[PDB]
């Protein structure tokens, strides 16, 4: 079982706002910084976000991150049928001295 | 004890060799030389820098602070290396600013 | 620019050590902190371990008992993951990763990476 | 708040210059040359090295740290910088290890 | 062993402006921070100033109200120390010292340093 | 008056530990790095002690230094007629941005 919890599946219409969950501990997300991460069927994960809220180059304004405690959240606007994707969640653990990754949550657009 | 779980400032070392300008000992902007020859051999200018991955890694400040009784945050501290500066048509050898560790700074509460 | 190569799919025994390559296309192999995470067909992310070519200084995750060896190459470019004694369970898909940022590089620290540029990834099948 | 009191740790930084012998990025013991030329014009090999005043500044600890749940210590952190040093036979052009800054390391209390 | 000389005691008119010179004999000396301490006849250590050469970044005391303007020339190699607006109560032997250690160098750091070594005074006493 | 408090004048017979004592704060002593001064009658000041208990080359180790808390002390064993001077306190005054002296001790010998 994953250390990181996230919901199994996500539905949204497309053109809409919609949120990804991430609950952890203080040994993770309570004292460290969440990553996302973006999973295309039938291909390698791609880097979403960083340090909570950044995101890297070629990655558009759509796609936000935020931190609150324990917990951390996702949010895609602008909707497309491209996002049909599997999206996992990231952190380092100070106790178990490894990275720690979440569920996955798919990510379904009609 | 010696390994610990966290510093009380998360930090970010990043090996750069694409710098083009730096503010010099004084505090001159000069121009940065991607290559530097040793003689006989040429070498790529690196520069090993480490910065603040956040300026407050908690709500209150730094890890593990008094927060009760310490105003905290996180710095970026510098370090002076010689580097191959550009001065208008000549080519100098003098020493740069570059960002080195993310230490916290303290202030006493009213 | 700089793309992450890996080793060719494999189908091995259970007992076998499978020895997954990692080249990075261009350069600056050693700037990079090599990562290595699994993912089993139809399941989640499992992080395996690391390693700085640099410093030659790697991490492996506790789980594995020490099964996992993660060497590097800095002349051929090339970072190495050996999974020793393998099991049914162990039938995954294997990639690599690069991070030009490096978190809580201190003597008193384990430093660690995020996962930036992704590899193609390698499918270790484990027939019983 | 910008200008701070003091750090958690108090830093001493020294001006290098009689360095013959340091440890190179992999461990290896290397011997440092103490000139360095520009085909033409020598320079003295100069090192700006910062390192850790005192490890426990407090009884406790670092200063300003939340006794009463974290252990804590001051540890001096690194920098690689390139140097002109000789391996016994010649020339070599190569990153050393060099004391940079003193950070607060934690650790949390049974 | 680097030695700091001093310039020579002067005689001051209240309102002057006296400027106390401060040279290193040998060498090193962007190295060094060089600091500004005065002490009144029979009386107790006042504490001036102080500036880094090879930053050129000073410090004063609150207390002066900026009537000290320490300055550096690192090519003579001198430090230069002028107390502008002159009383009666700045009768005072001035010393200038070295200190190869620096002390809180931080962006967000008031930088300081101690008193190593210590130069032979200048008396400059203020008529009335 | 001086912001660190030191007796006016301490006496001593030959070949005798003595002590002069120093009282700081918070913003001083309490939170910093003492160091003591030997001024000979028509002699400039000497750096005796540095860092609470470090001492430079030259000084003989019949001279020491201790510090607790907002309090420090200077020994000195094996007294004889050259060690007849003012001594004198030195810190550095974090709100004060400053750094401040004591008021100074008369060593007297018979």
């Amino acid at each position: 079982q994953s250390v990181l919890t996230q919901p199994p599946s996500v539905s949204a219409a497309p053109g809409q706002k919609v949120t990804i969950s991430c609950s952890g501990s203080s040994s993770n997300i309570g004292n460290n910084y969440v990553s996302w991460y973006q999973q295309l069927p039938g291909t390698a994960p791609k880097l979403l976000i960083y340090d909570n809220n950044k995101r890297p180059s070629g990655i558009p304004d759509r796609f936000s991150g935020s931190k609150s405690g324990t917990s951390a959240t996702l949010g895609i606007t602008g909707l497309q049928t491209g996002d049909e994707a599997d999206y996992y969640c990231g952190t380092w653990d100070s106790s178990l001295s490894a990275w720690v990754f979440g569920g996955g949550t798919k990510l379904t657009v009609l | 004890f010696h390994r610990g779980e966290f510093s009380v400032c998360d930090s970010v070392s990043v090996w750069v060799g694409d710098k083009t300008t730096a503010t010099d000992i004084k505090g001159k902007e000069v121009m940065v030389l991607g290559e530097v020859n040793i003689n006989n051999s040429v070498f790529k200018q690196y520069f090993f820098e480490t910065k603040c991955r956040d300026p407050n890694p908690v709500d209150s400040g730094c890890r593990g602070i008094d927060s009760k009784h310490w105003n905290s945050y996180c710095t970026t501290t510098h370090t002076f290396v010689k580097a191959l500066t550009m001065d208008g048509k000549q080519a100098a050898w003098r020493f740069i600013r570059i960002d080195t560790a993310c230490v916290c700074v303290l202030s006493r509460k009213a | 620019q700089v793309q992450l190569v890996q080793s060719g799919a494999e189908v091995k025994k259970p007992g076998s050590s499978v020895k997954v390559s990692c080249k990075a296309s261009g350069g600056t192999f050693s700037t990079y902190g090599i990562s290595w995470v699994r993912q089993a067909p139809g399941q989640g992310l499992e992080w395996m371990g690391g390693i700085i070519p640099i410093f030659d200084t790697g991490n492996s995750a506790q789980s594995f008992q020490g099964r996992v060896t993660i060497t590097a190459d800095e002349s051929t470019s090339t970072a190495y993951m050996e999974l020793s004694s393998l099991r049914s369970e162990d039938t995954a898909v294997y990639y690599c990763a690069r991070s030009s940022r490096i978190y809580d590089l201190n003597p008193s620290l384990t430093a660690y990476y995020d996962m930036d540029v992704w590899g193609q990834g390698t499918m270790v099948t484990v027939s019983s």
